[PDB]
């Protein structure tokens, strides 16, 4: 396997490459604006007020900066993030390996504890989800099984039977934990229904980028609702990680 | 009508430090950046660095950053350059000017002068050689800046050219042409009338044929 | 640390002529400003924000472009229009001029006056020998000035001197200075002053001979 | 199972809450640090700056916070959608470690990156499973020779397996936790602290975002920038194992 | 020295809208930002609204959204505030006062007084009955302000309150009392003056004793 | 929308006593401005960002505080000092003011010369009875004054005027003016006024009857 791996490592780099120039190609143009419009920004204050110098009003755009980089609101002149829900679903991003931080940790004690609760919580977690997982396949197989009873009863062949089954399970996942979820999320947190999939799936991945995250709205008063959909990521995780290592083994099957 | 008056023409000795000087009027100092540009003959227009007059915050252009010191006072509305080190290549003219995109308003500008040379008087010898003639001064080896030449007493004010001065051999030398019929020369006296005001030097000559 | 670049640095124009000077930026720059400056005054602001008149300026004055490529604009060249104009800019720290644009007067071509002056009395005494010619109020500014002391030329201790564009006839004026030591002038006898001008494709030479 | 599997849901309940109580106790203190800060600019700028209304800054730090938001950066390269951070940035992909220090603003990019991270993630995981084994084999054919040592002190031979696999998750320690500390200490201008979190969160792949190495070659040493993806990747194989052995002690108590 | 110079006080009917002016001097008017401050005796400072003289830039109290218009005029470096549909309750001083953090120079203030009265003369009644003895004026149902009252030409000054005139349906009442030993009275005449510069009338009513 | 409350809204203080103020906000500022006010004038800047004195303002005033209490101490009080002080923010749009503390000097009690007038003959005639009682020369300011008309106690058509603490005497002073129809008046017979001071247990009450 040696030079299949060199091959394999090659693959994976194009593939990095191919998505490098891709992306690039879809999300620089709108960078290179924002940078434009900052820019546009500073010259008409400037020229509003003359008592600013360029370099001064840069510190102010440096520390405004900072400032909303560690989650300060422009809207407002106040003086929770962390109440027992929020603190409880960050937890929760943690063990997971989803970890949206969409909110961060300030305190030097904040990030120590972080590093020990996640290398215990990580694998712990992963433990429970391999049991739901099992639990899982183990009672949509035996439910499949009465409708896939019928199928038989109609005279079709064994072998057939099993991947139509296998098939089945795959669209009843879907229905459950994609698309009822980015429906579910349409509603609830006012996004499109793309960037509910585009949510749904970030999150099922554990990749958790955080630019959408369900329930965190200030103003919602939903704290239930937040913990409710942490049950959503439990179950849809392991239907996640079936699709995960099967499309891996669909990918081993083409190699 | 806002108005920069900069502090007069500086001559200091290569290494030692200038300070110039730039009062503002007709708008309020602190309201508004102050810049400070160079202008030598060689060279494009330079941005040293500015201040804000109301804060204290200076910026300076990389090329200036040990060279140059801004201060302000807000009580006198008069913004300060400093110049440190002087060599030869920071002879030039100084602006202060007004502006946080555009320089909106200047200074008449100052002229500095980083030389070794010593005030001396100029050695002033006539020029003499159609219907026009031109007669000439010589005023060489003087120094500062200025002399002024006239011609009978600035009777003779059309027909006269006065060159720019050049350094020869670290002091100045500049030549003055006066154009007269050739009738009035030497059938008429015609004298160039030379004031060199830092050697208190004020001398005639007249133009006399080879 | 953007650059501006004028060319060409020096142009003409007669009076009416429709004059248009660019300015060139290394990266892309928002607006432009510019700045008229005659000889011995500091630099006023011309136009601002690229195509916005100072206070004063006339509206045959117009500024416009965007991007790396910015132009300053005289519908129609007036006398009082002669000075150099710098494009400055301020989209990014630090601002940064233009090398500069000189627009002088378009004239009637003019052969250079030429005199030559040997050393006086005075100068000899004290040890001095300056030979200086006056080529006076040529056009255009082109003109290149030999000396030669017996027939051969000498390129050494010749220093030179021009005047601006002379505000009231247009013409320029420039200054030739042969200076040596009293020995080095004695020893020769012919000194020739040689001027070169578009107006004649054979030199104009002064000359005295010290006899 | 039936019992292990709600008795181990209701511990991971407990577990959770009981790290709620914890966080909320160490960070609600500090939530309003950033407000603070952003407000003592506001006010020392309005103190400075007498022309500019209270109203006027107001507007400057939404357009701002708007400029920020499409990925504008304060400048005074530094693209992150250049071919570099690009790269990186779809390497956070593939890797789950997803940072979002830079987020997707096109709806096209998103698309694109479901079905790249849907076709990616899989794909690097069997690469991750094959650098897992063959480094695994590989420091395995180390581990032989030092469990030589070991057994010509007459040590028995199953305490040497479990004393060189600890030797291994302690030598694969000091080359991908406490070099990268080290390294993203004086590279960084972090606290070797907030370097190991930085790892740890990298590495466990919550890539929460607050620390990013950048993958950005900025100038002296471009090349490393990067080139840490090296150490994530080789890192990850690494924490595989780290992951797995945890794992399986907890199966196994 | 900095100087808010508001113009003079404003009487106008009800339903009706006022334009007051506040001209700064002894510093750059368009440097710093002009707030307007009302001042009702029965209630606390309220600010009503700045202004960036600058850009013209302007933002209100909601209480006052309908009500203010800021305006300045740059060349005369003057504010302005306009106020329209004017109720009872608009009747307060107005400040307009500089500052974008604290309010650091102020105006000398502008009296508004929204009322229905037309120019009305006081009513003056005498107020007749120990060493001392107390008399009095009554002024009332004048408008507008102000009253001057003097006793016996102002030679009889010590003693003396006059009291602050009160709005009772769109007229003032006051009334001034003079404490005068009682030795002094009857015995000497002691009239009291009352001029409403306002109607051009000066009343002279002397205190009598009632019989 | 931030409310600035100043606790107590009047208190007294002879010279050399200390004085502090309070100013509590609603919700949190980072700063506090203070402003003094006398009879007649604009508010003045006395101390900005909480603990600055402003540029005439005397040593002995200082301030202090965070969070949502503020303090305008004076360690050793003057005469000069008695004025209305108010505190106002800028943490939060819009600027807020309290409603603010006067500060009086203190003084030796003084009871209130009390004087009651009938009605003129001259006002009857017009068909209006104006009772007027002055309040004289009494400290402390705090004073009850009713109306009793044949016994009974009445408050309708009672208008009450203060002067300000006497610069000279430190005394206030007040009139109180029960103003009837001349029919209201004439069914009657014993008017009198009442005062409730400091000074005594047993009112201070003058009357008269209209035979
Ligand atoms: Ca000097
Ligand atoms: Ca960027
Ligand atoms: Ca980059
Ligand atoms: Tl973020
Ligand atoms: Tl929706
Ligand atoms: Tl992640
Ligand atoms: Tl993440
Ligand atoms: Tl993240
Ligand atoms: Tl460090
Ligand atoms: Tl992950
Ligand atoms: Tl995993």
């Amino acid at each position: 396997r040696s030079t299949t791996l060199l091959a394999l490592l090659a693959l994976v780099l194009l593939y990095l490459v191919s998505g490098a120039l891709v992306f690039r190609a879809l999300e620089q143009p709108h960078e290179q604006q924002a940078q434009r419009e900052l820019g546009e920004v500073r010259e008409k204050f400037l020229r509003a007020h003359p008592c600013v110098s360029d370099q001064e009003l840069g510190l102010l755009i440096k520390e405004v900066a900072d400032a909303l980089g560690g989650g300060a609101d422009p809207e407002t002149q106040s003086t929770s993030a962390w109440d027992l829900g929020s603190a409880f679903f960050f937890s929760g991003t943690i063990i997971t390996t989803i970890g949206y931080g969409n909110v961060a940790l300030r305190t030097d004690a904040g990030r120590l504890f972080c590093i020990f609760y996640a290398l215990v919580g990580i694998p712990l977690f992963g433990i429970l989800l391999a049991g739901v997982g099992d639990r899982l396949g183990s009672s949509l197989r035996h439910g499949i099984g009465h409708i896939e009873a019928i199928f038989l009863k109609w005279h079709v062949p064994p072998e057939l039977v099993r991947v139509l089954s296998e098939m089945l399970f795959l669209l009843i996942g879907c229905l459950l934990f994609v698309l009822t979820p980015t429906f579910v999320f349409c509603y609830m947190e006012d996004w499109s229904k793309l960037e509910a999939i585009y949510f749904v799936i970030v999150t099922l991945t554990t990749v958790g980028f955080g630019d959408y995250v369900a329930g965190a709205d200030p103003r919602q008063d939903s704290p239930a609702y937040q913990p409710l959909v942490w049950f959503w990521i439990l179950l849809g995780l392991a239907y996640f990680a079936s699709v995960l290592t099967t499309i891996g083994n669909w990918l081993r099957v083409v190699s | 009508e806002v108005q920069l008056q900069q502090s007069g023409p500086e001559l200091v000795k290569p290494g030692a430090s200038m300070k110039t000087s730039c009062k503002v009027s007709g708008y309020s100092f602190t309201g508004y950046i102050m810049n400070w540009v160079k202008q030598r003959h060689g060279k494009n227009l330079e941005w040293i660095g500015l201040i804000n007059p109301n804060t204290g915050y200076t910026t300076y252009n990389q090329k200036f950053k040990g060279k140059a010191t801004l201060t302000v006072d807000k009580s006198s509305s008069t913004a300060y350059m400093e110049l440190l080190s002087l060599t030869s290549e920071d002879s030039a003219i100084y602006y202060c000017t007004r502006g946080n995109y555009v320089f909106d308003y200047w200074g008449q500008g100052t002229t500095l002068t980083v030389s070794s040379a010593k005030t001396t008087p100029p050695s002033v010898y006539p020029l003499a050689p159609n219907s026009m003639v031109t007669l000439g001064c010589l005023v060489k080896g003087y120094f500062p800046e200025p002399v002024t030449v006239t011609w009978n007493s600035g009777s003779l004010s059309s027909g006269v050219h006065t060159f720019p001065a050049v350094l020869q051999s670290d002091l100045y030398t500049l030549s003055s042409s006066v154009t007269v019929p050739s009738s009035s020369w030497p059938s008429e006296t015609v004298t160039c009338n030379v004031a060199h005001p830092a050697s208190s030097t004020k001398v005639d000559k007249k133009i006399v044929p080879r | 640390q953007i650059v501006l670049t004028q060319s060409p640095a020096i142009m003409s124009a007669s009076p009416g002529e429709k004059v248009t000077m660019t300015c060139s930026a290394s990266s892309s720059v928002s607006y432009m400003h510019w700045y008229q400056q005659k000889s011995g005054t500091s630099p006023k602001r011309w136009i601002y924000d690229t195509s916005k008149l100072a206070s004063g300026v006339p509206a045959r004055f117009s500024g416009s472009g965007s991007g790396t490529s910015y132009s300053l604009t005289i519908s129609s060249m007036e006398a009082e229009d002669a000075a150099t104009y710098y494009c400055q800019q301020w989209s990014n720290s630090p601002p940064t001029f233009g090398a500069g644009a000189k627009l002088e007067l378009k004239r009637a071509d003019a052969a250079p006056t030429v005199s030559i002056f040997p050393p006086s009395s005075e100068q000899l005494t004290s040890g001095g020998a300056s030979v200086v010619c006056f080529l006076n109020n040529f056009y255009p500014k082109d003109i290149n000035v030999k000396w030669k002391i017996d027939g051969s030329e000498r390129q050494n201790g010749v220093l030179n001197s021009w005047t601006d564009q002379d505000s009231k006839d247009s013409t320029y004026s420039m200054s030739s200075t042969l200076t040596l030591t009293k020995d080095e002038y004695e020893r020769h006898n012919s000194y020739t002053c040689e001027a070169t001008h578009k107006t004649s494709t054979s030199p104009i030479v002064k000359s005295f001979n010290r006899n």
